[PDB]
Formats: C-alpha cells, structure tokens, sequence
C-alpha cells in the first residue's frame, strides 16, 4: 500500500485582544501522529501516537520553535488576506494548509502537495509539477505574484521533495508494527416492525478498526444497491468505529435477505440475517 | 517533521 | 458556509440498566466555531467532554462530544447544536434502534 505524511494546519482570527489561534496536526498514513495547539497551558508539539514516544527532547524543542514562527506567519498572512478582500475589523476569519507528500510501497514519491483555504474556499495550491501555483480568485493573484517574485515554490519543492520524505521513511520504521494494527467487526441484525406489513432489517458493524468496511445486502443473490439504506462511519471513542446499513422488507420474507460484512480484519467476509 | 512557510500570504 | 451533519448515539449497545458513554458527531461544518450542547429531558448535560478540532480533505470540520450517561427510561436523550450556517439551534435525539 502507498505511504503518506500531511500536515493540517489552522489559523482562526478572533475579535478582541487574544491573538489569531493555531493548530497544526501531522497524519502519517492518516493516523494523527503530533499535534500543536496555540491555546495549550505550556504550546508545544506532543506526541499523538504510541511509536512517537521515541523522539529525543531535541525534536520537540526544533518541532515547538518551528509552530511558534509559523504561528507568527499565519498572524500577518490573516492580516494580508483582510485588506486584499477590504474586509470590516471585529470579525473571526480561516486560514486552512495542508501539505505533504506521497510515497510509493517502494518508497518513491508520487507526489508532493501544497494548498490553502480562505473562509473554507480553495485560495491557491502548488501544482503537481511542484513550480506553478493555481490562485483561485483575485486576491489569490495577489499572493501568486508575491511568491514567484520571492521563488517560494523552489523552497517548497525542496521540503516536500527531500524533508518530507526523509522524515517519513523514518517514521515507517518506527510505527510499523502500530499502524498494521486491526480490529474485526463484531456483526448483527436488528428487526424493527413498522406499518404496512413491512419490516426494517438492520445490520450492524461495531468496535472495527480500521474506519474502511463495506455493509451489503442481498435478496437471494445480487446486491441491494437501490433502496438501502447506510449511516456515515462513526467513531465509538474508545479508538474503534461503528456502522450500519439497513433495507425495509415484508413481512414473513426475511430470511431470503443476507447481509455481507467486508473489511481487513477479517480472515473472510461476515455473512448474516436476522435470527428470530 | 513540519515545514516553515517563509514569504507571507 | 458548509451545514453540520449531527449523529447521536452510543459507544456500546444500550442496555436497559447499564453505565454507556453518549456521543454527539458533528461534522462538514465550516465556519469551525460551533456550540454543541447535551441534553437530557431537555436539560444541559455537566461536563460534557470534547475531542479536539480536526478537519478533512474538503477543509469542513469535525467533532466527536461525549458524556457518561444510563439509559432506558431513564429519560430521552439529545444533542442541540449551533453554527453560523442554519438559522435557529438544531436538536437531535437518541434513538436506541440507529
Ligand atoms: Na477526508
């Protein structure tokens, strides 16, 4: 499977004398691994993950003075970006970033990736050939000139070409054993009676890790696509998700309906229907 | 490990 | 502004007389700045606690809110929430069948 490190970052101006807050959270493969926070009793990077641990006080000292400069920088960008859109003073504005790089099972970068967002909408992003910008709006044009004016791209290339995947190779090693961790879903069917001589039959996947799983039903073969209906994954809290698909059936006709649970935990797809 | 952005928006 | 998607609903099977953590999952919502309160028979729920503030690839946020709670009757359970994108809160309850 392809590997991959990605900063978040979040900086949201407040009205009043407090600063803007900024957040900044590292996914390696999606699972948070670090994160800042500007609002913490003592603002550092701390470990989010097992395998983190192993980082000496000498990264946490160079990780902490790199978020409390970037901190700064967000401060004057929320600035900038107030003036070019000429808005009003005593507002809460967004300025989102994720960047980052994908690597190959080979461990070859893919590609390499750079955007912002102003207020949730796309603001400008580094193109795949890690040289051109893509400035969405007119304000954004602004900041493109500033950047090619400065070579930012170049500095940007750089990092997601080399830092990036040499900090990454790294941290494969070093949580290898934590990240193809698995849970197995726990599966059952549910019967809930309704009007019209039907029936809801409800299949349930709980306490699974990873989130990816498919819930499928079926009457007497081939899928039942069309009319089912699916809840968005859902974290349980205690590290584990949860989910269920559901189809509404006639009465007396519940055993010819199957439901199918897929997922990589399993040593075989879960098949099951409503026990009475 | 982060990187620093250098030239603001 | 992107409009929050709410869920409500509980980390373990409810049981009529067992200790169950409640959860509240909010999520594409941007603005970040949100109010999520717990409610039981429409009163605020005490020390309700809060995941920290992630977003996803779309750049809206999410939040997982929970509290300590034990069903059955025992006593209807809810979820109200409030963001710049929808006028006026929105409640959602816990249904034990989803
Ligand atoms: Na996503």
């Amino acid at each position: 499977g392809p590997h991959s490190m990605r900063y978040f970052e979040t900086a949201v101006s407040r009205p009043g004398l407090e600063e803007p807050r900024y957040i900044s959270v590292g996914y390696v493969d999606n699972k948070e691994f670090v994160r800042f926070d500007s609002d913490a009793e003592n603002p550092r990077y701390e470990p989010r993950a097992p395998w983190m641990e192993q980082e000496g006080p000498e990264y946490w000292e160079r990780e902490t003075q790199k978020a409390k400069g970037q901190e700064q920088w967000f401060r004057v960008s929320l600035r900038n970006l107030l003036g070019y859109y000429n808005q009003s003073a005593g507002g809460s504005h967004t300025l989102q970033q994720m960047s980052g790089c994908d690597l190959g099972s080979d461990w070859r970068l893919l590609r390499g990736y750079l955007q912002f967002a102003y207020e949730g909408r796309d603001y400008i992003a580094l193109n795949e050939d890690l040289k051109t910008w893509t400035a969405a709006d007119m304000a954004a044009q602004i900041t493109r000139r500033k950047w090619e004016q400065s070579g930012a791209a170049e500095h940007y290339k750089a990092y997601l070409e080399g830092e990036c995947v040499e900090w990454l190779h790294r941290y494969l090693k070093n949580g290898n054993a934590t990240l193809l961790r698995t849970d197995s879903p726990k599966a059952h069917v549910t019967h809930h009676p309704r009007s019209k001589g039907e029936v809801t039959l409800r299949c349930w996947a709980l306490g699974f890790y990873p989130a990816d799983i498919t819930l499928t039903w079926q009457l007497n073969g081939e899928e039942l696509t069309q009319d089912m209906e699916l809840v968005e994954t859902r974290p349980a809290g205690d590290g584990t998700f949860q989910k269920w698909a559901s189809v509404v059936v006639p009465l007396g006709k519940e055993q010819n309906y199957t439901c199918r649970v897929y997922h990589e935990g399993l040593p075989e797809p879960l098949t099951l229907r409503w026990e009475p | 490990a982060s990187n620093e952005h250098m030239e603001t928006m | 502004q992107k409009t929050p998607q709410i869920q409500v609903y509980s980390r373990h099977p409810p049981e009529n007389g067992k200790p169950n953590i409640l959860n509240c999952y909010v999520t594409q919502f941007h603005p970040p700045h949100i109010e999520i309160q717990m409610l039981k028979n429409g009163k605020k729920i005490p020390k309700v606690e809060m995941s920290d503030m992630s977003f996803s690839k779309d750049w809206s946020f999410y939040i997982l809110a929970h509290t300590e709670f034990t069903p059955t009757e025992t006593d209807t359970y809810a979820c109200r929430v409030k963001h710049a994108s929808m006028a006026e809160p929105k409640t959602v309850y816990w249904d034990r069948d989803m």
